[PDB]
C-alpha cells in the first residue's frame, strides 16, 4: 500500500519539474537571462529490512552557464558581456549581485542603473553627468561628452567592473541576481575582484540561453513519466480495494 | 490550477505583449519623428524550496536544492531615441531636428506636451500649430502677407514682405532638451509628457546648450528597422507556440490524473 | 493544522490583496498528493469499516456459547 | 459523508466561472466591452469542533478596466476614450451610467444616442441641429455644420462630458453601464465632474479587452478542476455504500 | 457586500450574465469613389442625396 507513496512522489515531483521549465521557457526573450537546468534525484530510504523503497525528489543542481547569443542594437550602452563574465550590481538589500543583462539605462539625475538596484563599478554605484552622451569601452571604461561642447572633451568619467566566476561557484538567490555559493568564499573573498580581463561589446545585448529543442524532449519525457506514475498508482489502489476482502466472515 | 499553468500563461501574455509592441512599432512607419519601441522583459521572483545542503567536495556531488520561480512580467518598454533619417517636404513651414530637442506644445487643458515632428502649419490667426491646431510655445506669429517664411538653424523665424529688403524677425523657434530621453511617458499624437524618470525640461535655443540644430523644408523620418520587427516577430511566433506547447503537455498530464 | 509551506505566489499587480511587488498568495494545495490522499483515505476506511463487520460477527457469535 | 456537499459547492460553482467566462468570451468583438474577471473564494464553516472543511463559493470581483484595442473606422463621430475614462450615458431608468462604447448616433431629431438611452454631456442629454454632420474634438466639443451652408459656420453646438473611474471605483449594473459602487459615494459624489482632463480619439472605436489566452487557461482549468470534483465524490459515495453494512445483522 | 476597507479585500459579490445579441447593421454612408462609364444616361452624386 505504501508503493502508491513512491509513485505520488514522482507524479508530484514531475510536475514541479514542469514548472521549472516553464518558468524556464516563459523567459524566452528574456535578456540575459540563464536557464535553470532540473534533474531528479534517487532517495533510498534505508530502514530495518529489505530496502525496496527510493523516492523522487527533484532538484534544481544551479543554473545554465551557457552564453546566449547576441542581438545587434546599435544602442550605445547595451552591453554585452564575454564568457564567464558578470556585471555587479547592487542588489535590493544592497549587496554584490551579479547579471548578465547588459540593457543598461541612465536616470534623469545621471544614475547608471541596470534595472533599478542600480550598477557597482571601481566605487560605490557609478554615476555619470546628466548630459550623458555615455558610451562603454572594450574593457569597460566609461567616457561621458556633454552634447554641447567640443567632441574632444570625452575623458573617462568611470569603469565598469566585471567579473570572473562560473558555474559550480555561482549561485541563484531569488532576484534575477547571482552570488557566491558559500563554497567559492572560503576562497576568494565576499567581494570578488575585477580580473582585468572581460570584455565587453557596446551596441550589443545578449538573451535567454533556453534551449528549445531540450526543453522540448523533457517536457515530453515529464508527461510520459507522470502518466506511467498514474498507472502505478491505479493499481496499487486497486489491489488495496481487492484485498480488503480478506477480513470479512 | 496548478502552477506550471499559469507560468506558461505568463510567458503567453508576454509574447503577445512583445508582438502588440511589434505591430505599433511596425505601423508607425512613415510617422514624423516615431522612435521605434522595445519590450524589455524580466523574471519574477524565485521562491526556494530546499535550500542546498552542504558541498562535502569529498566527492563531486551535485549541489541540488530546488528553487522553482515563475513568470515573465513585462517590465520595461524602451523608447530608442535616435536620429532617424530626413525626408524632403518641400513645405517652407516645415522643420525637422539635428540633433537632440522636442518642440514645445501647448496642451488643450493647460499643461505642455513635447513633440519631435515638424509638420507645422498657420491657423487663421498666424499661430503656429502641430497638425492638430495644437499651439507651439511660445507662440510664433506669422504676419499676415508674407512672400516667404524662413527658419534658420537656431530658429529664428523671419518673413519678406512686398518691399522691404530685409527678412523682419518675426519669432524665436526655441527647443527642450531633457537629461534622459528616454523617460518621456508617451500619449499620442505624437505627444510626450515629462515624467519622474525624465527630469525637468530644460529650454534653450537650438544649436546651444546641446540642442540640436533646426533643419527648414525636411522631416525626420521613423527610425524603424522593420529587418529587426521581421526577426523579432518570428522569435515571437516561435516562443508563442512553445508555451502553447507547455500549456498543452501540462493539459495532458491532468487529463491523466483526474482520469483516476 | 497547517501546512506552512511558502504558499507559492503569482503576478497581478492590479488585483487588490496584491502587495508591494504586486504578488497575490495562490493556495499551495498540490493535487496529486491530496487525490492520492483521498485514494488511500477511502481505503483505509474501507478496511476499518470492514474490520467493524467482522468483529461484530464474532462477538454476536460469541453470545453463541454452548446454548 | 457531508465532505460530498463541498465537493459537489466546488464542482457546482466551477460551473459558474465556466458560464462567466463563456459570457465573458462570446462578448469578444462587442464594442467596449469590458472583461468580467473572476475568482474563487475559500469559505471556512467556524464550527463547534475541527475546523476541516471550507466551501469554494465562485464570485466576480469586478471588471477588467484594461483598456481594449482600437479599431480605425474613419467615421466622424465614433468615440475612442483614454485609459479610465467613460462617456457618461442617461440609463433606462434614469441614472448616468459609464461606458466605453463610442459608437455615437443621431436620430431624425438629432438626439445622440450611444445605442439608445441617450448620451448626457454638459447639461440634459445632446441635441443638435437636425442636418448635423458631426464633428467630435479632442476634449470632447462637439460641432455641427449644416451640409448647405459656408464651411466657415461650424460654431461649436455641445460638449460631451466625460468622467473618470475606473476599477475598484467602478460595478456594473445589470447592464452594459456602470455605476459608483456605493463606497465611491461618500467620495466623490453621486454625479461626477467632468474631470478636463480626459481626451478624445475621434474617428477611432474600441473593441472588447477579452483576453483569450487568459480565458482559455481558464476553461482548461476549469474543465479539470471538475472532474477532480467528480473523483472525490464518486470516492465518498462508493465509502458511504460499502459502510452501509456495518448497521446490518 | 461592503468595503470594510479595515484591509485590503477583494469586493466580490456575483453577477454572470449572458448573450452577445446582434442589436444593429449599420450603413456607413461615406463618399464612394466615381467610375467613367462614358454613358451619357449615367450620373453619380455629388454629397448627401438619394433619388426618389
Amino acid at each position: 500500500d505504501h508503493a502508491i507513496y513512491t509513485a505520488m512522489g514522482a507524479a508530484s515531483q514531475t510536475l514541479n519539474q514542469q514548472a521549472v521549465t516553464a518558468s524556464n521557457l516563459a523567459n524566452a526573450s528574456t535578456p540575459g537571462f540563464r536557464a535553470q537546468l532540473n534533474a531528479l534525484r534517487a532517495v533510498p530510504v534505508d530502514g530495518l529490512s529489505l530496502a525496496t523503497r527510493t523516492l523522487v525528489t527533484a532538484s534544481t543542481p544551479g543554473a545554465d552557464m551557457t552564453p546566449g547569443q547576441l542581438d545587434y542594437t546599435s544602442r550605445p550602452l547595451d552591453v554585452a558581456l564575454q564568457q564567464d563574465g558578470w556585471l555587479v550590481v547592487q542588489a535590493a538589500d544592497g549587496a554584490e549581485g551579479y547579471t548578465r543583462n547588459g540593457n543598461i539605462q541612465v536616470g534623469p539625475t545621471g544614475q547608471l542603473t541596470i534595472q533599478g538596484h542600480p550598477v557597482i563599478g571601481e566605487g560605490g554605484p557609478i554615476t555619470v553627468p546628466e548630459g550623458s552622451e555615455i558610451t562603454i569601452a572594450a574593457d569597460g571604461t566609461i567616457s561621458a561628452l556633454n552634447p554641447g561642447d567640443p567632441p574632444n572633451t570625452v575623458a573617462p568619467v568611470g569603469r565598469l567592473k566585471l567579473v570572473k566566476a562560473e558555474g559550480n561557484e555561482v549561485q541563484r538567490s531569488d532576484d534575477g541576481l547571482f552570488r557566491l555559493t558559500a563554497e567559492a568564499q572560503a576562497e576568494r573573498g565576499a567581494v570578488l575582484a575585477a580580473d582585468p580581463s572581460i570584455r565587453i561589446m557596446s551596441g550589443v545585448l545578449e538573451g535567454s540561453n533556453v534551449k528549445p529543442v531540450e526543453a522540448m524532449t523533457d517536457m515530453i519525457a515529464n508527461a510520459r513519466r507522470f502518466e506511467m506514475q498514474m498507472k502505478v498508482i491505479t493499481s496499487v489502489d486497486e489491489n488495496e480495494g481487492r484485498a480488503n476482502q480478506l477480513l470479512s466472515m | 490550477m496548478i502552477s506550471s499553468l499559469w507560468i506558461a500563461k505568463t510567458g503567453l501574455d508576454a509574447q503577445q505583449t512583445n508582438m502588440d509592441v511589434i505591430a505599433n512599432n511596425l505601423a508607425n512607419v512613415s510617422t514624423n519623428g516615431f522612435k521605434r519601441q522595445r519590450a524589455v522583459f524580466e523574471d519574477l521572483l524565485y521562491q526556494t524550496i530546499r535550500q542546498p545542503g552542504a558541498q562535502s567536495s569529498e566527492q563531486t556531488t551535485l549541489p541540488s536544492g530546488l528553487q522553482i520561480g515563475t513568470g515573465v512580467r513585462p517590465v520595461a518598454t524602451e523608447r530608442l531615441h535616435s536620429q532617424g533619417n530626413l525626408s524632403q517636404t518641400n513645405n517652407s513651414k516645415d522643420v525637422a531636428i539635428k540633433g537632440q530637442g522636442f518642440f514645445q506644445v501647448m496642451l488643450p487643458d493647460g499643461t505642455s506636451a513635447y513633440t519631435r515632428d515638424g509638420s507645422f502649419q498657420v491657423d487663421q490667426n498666424g499661430q503656429l500649430v502641430t497638425a492638430g491646431g495644437f499651439q507651439v510655445q511660445p507662440a510664433i506669429t506669422i504676419p499676415a502677407n508674407a512672400l516667404s517664411i524662413t527658419i534658420g538653424r537656431d530658429g529664428v523665424v523671419s518673413v519678406t514682405q512686398q518691399g522691404q529688403a530685409a527678412p523682419v524677425q518675426v519669432g524665436q523657434l526655441n527647443l527642450t532638451t531633457f537629461m534622459n530621453d528616454t523617460g518621456l511617458e508617451s500619449i499620442g499624437e505624437n505627444l510626450y509628457i515629462e515624467t519622474q524618470s525624465s527630469g525637468a525640461p530644460n529650454e534653450s535655443t537650438p544649436g546651444l546648450n546641446g540642442a540640436g540644430l533646426l533643419y527648414q523644408g525636411y522631416v525626420e523620418t521613423s527610425n524603424v528597422n522593420v529587418a529587426e520587427e521581421l526577426v523579432n516577430m518570428i522569435q515571437v511566433q516561435r516562443a508563442y507556440e512553445i508555451n502553447s506547447k507547455a500549456v498543452s503537455t501540462t493539459d495532458q498530464m491532468l487529463q491523466k490524473l483526474t482520469q483516476l | 493544522i497547517e501546512s506552512q509551506a511558502p504558499e507559492k505566489l503569482v503576478y497581478e499587480p492590479g488585483n487588490p490583496l496584491a502587495d508591494a511587488n504586486g504578488y497575490v498568495k495562490m493556495p499551495n494545495v498540490d493535487v496529486v498528493g491530496e487525490m492520492v490522499n483521498t485514494m488511500s483515505a477511502s481505503r483505509s476506511y474501507q478496511a476499518n469499516i470492514e474490520v467493524l463487520n467482522t468483529v461484530k460477527s464474532m462477538m454476536l457469535k460469541t453470545l453463541t456459547l454452548g446454548q
